[PDB]
RNA sequence: AAGCUCGUAUCAGUUUUAUGAGGUAAAGCGAAUGAUUAGAGGUUCCGGGGUCGAAAUGACCUUGACCUAUUCUCAAACUUUAAAUAUGUAAGAAGUCCUUGUUACUUAAUUGAACGUGGACAUUUGAAUGAAGAGCUUUUAGUGGGCCAUUUUUGGUAAGC
RNA sequence: GAGAACAGAAAUCUCCAGUAGAACAAAAGGGUAAAAGCCCCCUUGAUUUUGAUUUUCAGUGUGAAUACAAACCAUGAAAGU
RNA sequence: GGUUGCGGCCAUAUCUACCAGAAAGCACCGUUUCCCGUCCGAUCAACUGUAGUUAAGCUGGUAAGAGCCUGACCGAGUAGUGUAGUGGGUGACCAUACGCGAAACUCAGGUGCUGCAAUCU
């Protein structure tokens, strides 16, 4: 055999046709990762002030 | 120094010099970092800690926080206050730290606004406890003892300080082992030795076996309280009334100053060397090179 | 048994000196960088002529000492073996590698050390050489001389400076009368305007009259 | 002036040397425990020479450091069997000195056939007063100049106490 | 054989610095990162614990998240023809605020004062940034500043 | 190939502006490690010799080692310094600011932290240039021997290697 | 480097200088000085339960690590780790 | 302004040698009964602020000092480098065109700035 190990050739040429895609922001990112303490009361603390926007807007 | 000795040009040029509080050997930043750092999750909640410092005969205790620009006191009572109080002598004793840590327990206490809640113990028999939860009411000041350098030895008088804050009624988090009256043999506390002490029982005790086993040391030493008449057993009773003067009134009175900074300014620049100009330097060089030449 | 110097007069490796991981390398063929007389003072020669590469490639230790031998060997027997001081001004520290030796599993090349060589720059000066204006065109001649040991081109240059000083002749007579020069060894010492003033003075007492 | 540079004798230190351990150790260190008062520290050997019969760890010497009024009577009851003949070797050059007498019976000791006898190290430590800066935790630091102690400086203060003598040159 | 170890290449990216060893100053530690927070990723080698890996070593990055010794931070990382987003467990001892907002946030509030103060004046604001125009038309005196004629200089050695 | 949701809303193998990271090129060795030519000057409970001797903790010449201040030359696996090209993030409505709900998390403390109600500001709503728009999904082909030029570059004396 | 009986180039004792020129099982490179090194004392977090992450990467597995949550602990006056 | 306690930045602060330091605060210093630690109250603990001293620590000043820091009509638009040509040259290598642009070095200026709280002729 012996026949070649490696190269990087034409590969950014495949890598740009479609085209290196930027990383599509949105708002409202997930918690996915964030401290389960402060997730954990933060549900509590959204719970809660949804009640409040619902006997406030009668 | 000598002569194989005087560093060279390379040794200066690539020395690291340390930080200025380690160089004037007053901080071990080992534990300065332990200490002072909050948990990222509190956010700009300020880590409190208590500082004791004994200086030469003088007590310091500060409740300080800390910022990038530098760290900031709460308040302060040092033990030299302690004569308004009723301690004039042995204000470097460990029933002075008891009376200065309280002092300074009270003072936070007091410009806070948990002064009538959070009494801690008043009745003051020297037993072990922290003070506790109020319910439904704010937690107590929480801070921390900051030692220093101090060698932790169990009787130690930096945990004078600590038990007189603690029974200010600040939170201060500690242990009994460092307490005089702590067993090495056994898990006990005998706080009657420890009682004793906060009150000065140890050195009314050394008082009693001097005056009739030694009167020329006795004229050295409680000279003033033979001026002033405030005999061994009288002891106790000076520290008893003066922590109800302490709960009293820790207000801190100022010193009346007398004269102002601008005099105390101008009578110690009196004192202090300005520096030469270049053109100063200038001139002595060459005086210098005037002088070593032409046959000296 | 030494390969022609072709095969290693150009620069194509990068330099791959006697060293920790190397430690096998062979004892340079060249040695003895100064030569005539050493210690003669700063001031005993004035005159200076290099000798200069033209070329970026590499001289091996073997051509540097027959260019060497050659040059002095010459300048001693017109001018004398006094007369002058020629110093060898490029050293060999890179070692030439060779692999000595269808086929089969498995070819592998790396070189066991060959031998040495200098690598040289274009402008960089091989030799340098010290005399009296007297004895120029002896000089002159003797680096010509040392010139065919060499591959390639070098070029011989009357320094525009004071034997190995780094000063002009002019510039150099200019600290000389002045008190700022004194004598150490072959070269010299410089008084400095900065530092401790006392041993300052302690040394050029010569200086500190501010005349002649 | 000089009102608060002394010289006081820091320690005196009595070394003895002794190339093996066990028995003839305890032995040594038992004599240094009634010269001293203090029970005396032992030392372990750094590595193993082999012709010194010395392993590493071995256990080899022993000496105690004795301060305060303890050491000028020591000293002075060593400075005896010295004849008060010291050499201009036998002073550091940091202001301190030593010698070394065979016999610790020369001085006063008796005899005591079940304990035998040793040769010793004598060292004296000198420094002034404030010297604690370069000891103490906080605010550590070497001391100046004009208060180093220095080997002129302690040979004229050894001269003058003791009367005794310098002797080399 | 090849190697690729967490700090293979390594050397002196995470080198201390010069005569900037030893245990780190307290400022530090005395600073706060709340989430969305964009900070800068620097590892300091003598934190070996909560230490980034080689990559991200100068990748700037929004913090998600505050846990008591380290910030997260979300870096979006190109692998292949894309990018993803990679969450980093960060000590704080690696982590700096990053000036690249601050500029921008020195400008907007300076829009918002530049535009009140404008308004309440009267219209015409300029708020956009222009880049870099030609130059203005000028007169260079002559007056005590007479052109200075120079030439090219002539071989020389002195070697 | 199929389209699908939308339509100037975003979009960019580019520049600029602000702010990061980097340790190559170069440079350096009278800076650290390492290597290296040459002299000059100090030194001793003291490396070898020699001479005066009945011995020097002698005295001298000697040659080494050392030490200081100089000198020629160096590095892929050395370095204080440190480019060019390349490289991260930012340049607004998901912005900025005011008022003040929720919470079981946090603080001594409605202190914080996170999410909001309500409220002020939209002519250049916050650089340049461009845009046959932008976003999105399924599904399947061939391929998975490569070779060449310039520049960086490893092994090799070299090679159409 | 200057010192101390036997003691010698090397035994043990002392003071001075010493930015790390040492040590940290091993390869090398990083890192570390009131330590991360040396001595000491107390211990078993080299434990429990399940998720998130980083490297390699297909963003699979494996190895390795990082930062949390919920336990139960160890050390320390204490922050803490 | 001085000093202390806690600091931030961590040499313009460190290094060598000298000189000066009122006041206060530091300090060095006295003691060994008590908790406590050592072979050694040296260090560490404890009592006295009494008995003594600015000697040192500390702070300031001095020096064609060393080091460090800063700047640039320094080195130098040099080296290096992105880009171009069917430019030069047997080559090695080099000029030119449109851009970016160092380093040691040379000279010069400088030798801690400052946060909280207390205290002080
Ligand atoms: C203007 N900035 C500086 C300029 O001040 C000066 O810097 C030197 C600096 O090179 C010297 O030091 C330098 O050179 C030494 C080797 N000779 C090793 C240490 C290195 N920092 C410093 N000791 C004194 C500065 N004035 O020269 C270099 C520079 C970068 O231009
Ligand atoms: C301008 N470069 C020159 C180049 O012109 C050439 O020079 C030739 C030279 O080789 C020829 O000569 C040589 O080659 C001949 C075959 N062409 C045979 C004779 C031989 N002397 C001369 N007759 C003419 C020169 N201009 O080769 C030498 C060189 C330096 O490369
Ligand atoms: C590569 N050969 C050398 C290269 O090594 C280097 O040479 C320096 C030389 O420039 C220095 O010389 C210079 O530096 C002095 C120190 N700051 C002051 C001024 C000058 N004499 C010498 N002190 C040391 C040589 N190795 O720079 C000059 C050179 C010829 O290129
Ligand atoms: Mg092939
Ligand atoms: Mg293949
Ligand atoms: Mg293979
Ligand atoms: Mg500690
Ligand atoms: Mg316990
Ligand atoms: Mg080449
Ligand atoms: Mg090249
Ligand atoms: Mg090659
Ligand atoms: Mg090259
Ligand atoms: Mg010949
Ligand atoms: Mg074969
Ligand atoms: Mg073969
Ligand atoms: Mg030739
Ligand atoms: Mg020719
Ligand atoms: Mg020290
Ligand atoms: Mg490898
Ligand atoms: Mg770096
Ligand atoms: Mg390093
Ligand atoms: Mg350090
Ligand atoms: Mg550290
Ligand atoms: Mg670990
Ligand atoms: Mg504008
Ligand atoms: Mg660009
Ligand atoms: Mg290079
Ligand atoms: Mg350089
Ligand atoms: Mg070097
Ligand atoms: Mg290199
Ligand atoms: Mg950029
Ligand atoms: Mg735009
Ligand atoms: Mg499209
Ligand atoms: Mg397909
Ligand atoms: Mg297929
Ligand atoms: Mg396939
Ligand atoms: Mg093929
Ligand atoms: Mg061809
Ligand atoms: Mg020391
Ligand atoms: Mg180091
Ligand atoms: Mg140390
Ligand atoms: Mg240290
Ligand atoms: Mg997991
Ligand atoms: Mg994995
Ligand atoms: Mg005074
Ligand atoms: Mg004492
Ligand atoms: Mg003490
Ligand atoms: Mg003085
Ligand atoms: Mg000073
Ligand atoms: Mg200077
Ligand atoms: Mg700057
Ligand atoms: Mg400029
Ligand atoms: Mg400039
Ligand atoms: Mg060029
Ligand atoms: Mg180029
Ligand atoms: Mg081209
Ligand atoms: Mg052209
Ligand atoms: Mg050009
Ligand atoms: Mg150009
Ligand atoms: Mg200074």
């Amino acid at each position: 055999a012996k026949s070649k190990n490696h190269t990087a050739h034409n590969q950014t040429r495949k890598a740009h046709r479609n085209g290196i895609k930027k990383p599509k922001t949105y708002k409202y990112p997930s918690l996915k990762g964030v401290d389960p303490k402060f997730r954990r009361n933060h549900k509590h603390a959204l719970h809660g002030t949804a009640k409040a926007l619902a006997a406030a807007k009668k | 120094a000598f002569q194989k000795d005087a560093k060279s040009s390379a040794y200066s040029s690539r020395f690291q010099t340390p930080f200025r509080r380690r160089r004037e050997g007053k901080t071990d930043y080992y534990q300065r970092k332990r200490l002072v750092t909050q948990h990222k999750a509190k956010y700009n909640t300020p880590k409190y800690r208590l500082v004791v410092r004994f200086t030469n005969k003088d007590i310091i205790c500060q409740i300080i926080s800390s910022t990038i620009t530098g760290d900031v006191v709460l308040a302060a009572a040092y033990s030299h206050e302690l004569p308004r109080y009723g301690i004039t002598h042995g204000l470097t004793n460990w029933a002075a730290a008891y009376a200065t840590g309280l002092l300074i327990a009270r003072r936070t206490l007091q410009k806070l606004g948990l002064d009538e809640t959070y009494k801690g113990v008043e009745e003051v028999e020297g037993e072990y406890e922290l003070t506790e939860a109020v319910e439904d009411g704010p937690r107590p000041f929480k801070v921390f003892l900051d030692i220093g350098l101090q060698r932790t030895t169990t009787g130690a008088r930096v945990f004078g300080a600590l038990k007189g804050a603690s029974d200010g009624g600040l939170y201060v988090p500690h242990s009994e082992n460092r307490f005089p009256g702590w067993d090495f043999e056994t898990e006990e506390i005998d706080p009657e030795l420890l009682r004793s002490y906060i009150f000065g029982g140890h050195v009314s005790q050394y008082m009693e076996e001097l005056a009739d086993d030694d009167e020329e040391r006795f004229s050295e030493l409680f000279k003033g309280y033979l001026a002033d008449d405030i005999d061994a057993d009288s002891l106790e009773d000076i520290y008893t009334s003066a922590h109800e003067a302490i709960r009293a009134d820790p207000a801190f009175k100022p010193t009346e100053k007398k004269f102002t900074k601008e005099q105390y300014a101008a009578e110690s620049k009196k004192y202090r060397q300005t520096k030469l100009s270049k053109e100063e330097r200038a001139a002595r060089v060459a005086a210098k090179i005037a002088a070593l030449a032409g046959q000296q | 048994a030494r390969r022609p110097a072709r095969c290693y007069r150009y620069q194509k490796n990068k330099p791959y000196p006697k060293s920790r991981y190397n430690r096998a390398v062979p004892d340079s063929k060249i040695r003895i960088y100064d030569l005539g007389k050493k210690k003669a003072t700063v001031d005993e020669f004035p005159l200076c002529v290099h000798l200069v590469s033209n070329e970026l490639e590499q001289l091996s230790s073997e051509a540097l000492e027959a260019a060497r031998i050659c040059a002095n060997k010459y300048m001693t027997t017109v001018s004398g073996r006094d007369a002058f001081h020629l110093r060898v001004r490029v050293h060999p520290f890179h070692v030439l590698r060779i692999n000595k030796m269808l086929q089969q599993g498995m070819r592998g090349a790396w070189g066991k050390p060959h031998g040495l060589a200098a690598r040289v720059d274009i402008g960089q000066i091989i030799f340098s050489v010290r005399t009296k204006d007297s004895n120029k065109d002896v000089v002159v001649e003797g680096l010509r001389r040392a010139r065919y040991k060499f591959p390639g081109q070098q070029k011989i240059i009357l320094s525009k400076k004071w034997g190995f000083t780094n000063l002009d002749r002019p510039e150099y007579l200019k600290k000389r009368e002045a008190g700022e020069v004194k004598d150490d060894g072959a070269f010299v010492k410089f008084l400095s305007k900065k530092g401790s003033l006392e041993n300052n003075i302690r040394e050029f007492p010569e200086y500190f009259a501010a005349q002649a | 002036q000089n009102p608060m540079r002394d010289l006081k004798i820091e320690k005196l230190v009595l070394n003895i040397s002794v190339g093996e351990s066990g028995d003839r150790l305890t032995r040594a260190s038992k004599v240094l425990e009634q010269l001293s008062g203090q029970t005396p520290v032992q030392s372990k050997a750094r590595y193993t020479v082999r012709t010194f019969g010395i392993r590493r760890n071995e256990k080899i010497a022993v000496h105690v450091t004795v301060r305060g009024p303890k050491a000028e009577e020591i000293l002075e009851r060593g400075l005896k069997v010295k004849e008060y003949q010291l050499r201009d070797r036998n002073f550091s050059a940091t202001g301190n000195f030593g010698f070394g007498i065979d016999e610790h019976i020369d001085l006063g000791i008796k005899y005591d056939p079940s304990i035998g006898i040793f040769g010793m190290d004598f060292y004296v430590v000198m420094n002034r007063p404030g010297a604690r800066v370069t000891r103490r935790k906080r605010c550590k630091g070497t001391v100046g100049n004009s208060h180093k102690t220095t080997k002129e400086d302690t040979v004229s203060w050894f001269k003058q106490k003791y009367d005794a003598d310098v002797l080399d040159k | 054989g090849k190697s690729h170890g967490y700090r293979s290449r390594t050397r002196y990216m995470f080198q201390r610095d010069f005569r900037k060893h030893g245990a780190v100053h307290l400022s530090t530690y005395l600073k706060v990162y709340k989430v969305g927070d964009i900070v800068d990723i620097k590892a300091n080698g003598s934190i070996q614990k909560g230490m980034p890996h080689k990559f991200y070593q100068g990748k700037t990055g929004v913090v998600y998240n505050v846990t008591k010794s380290s910030v997260g931070v979300i870096i979006n990382k190109m692998v292949g023809n894309r990018y993803l987003e990679k969450r980093l467990n960060l000590r704080v001892e690696h982590i700096k605020h990053s000036k690249c907002r601050q500029e921008f946030l020195e400008r907007v509030k300076a829009n918002a004062a530049k535009r009140a103060e404008a308004k309440a004046q009267g219209v015409a604001v300029q708020l956009k940034r222009q880049p870099a125009q030609p130059r203005e038309s000028r007169i260079v005196s002559t007056e005590g500043n007479v052109p200075q004629t120079l030439a090219p200089v002539p071989y020389e050695t002195f070697i």
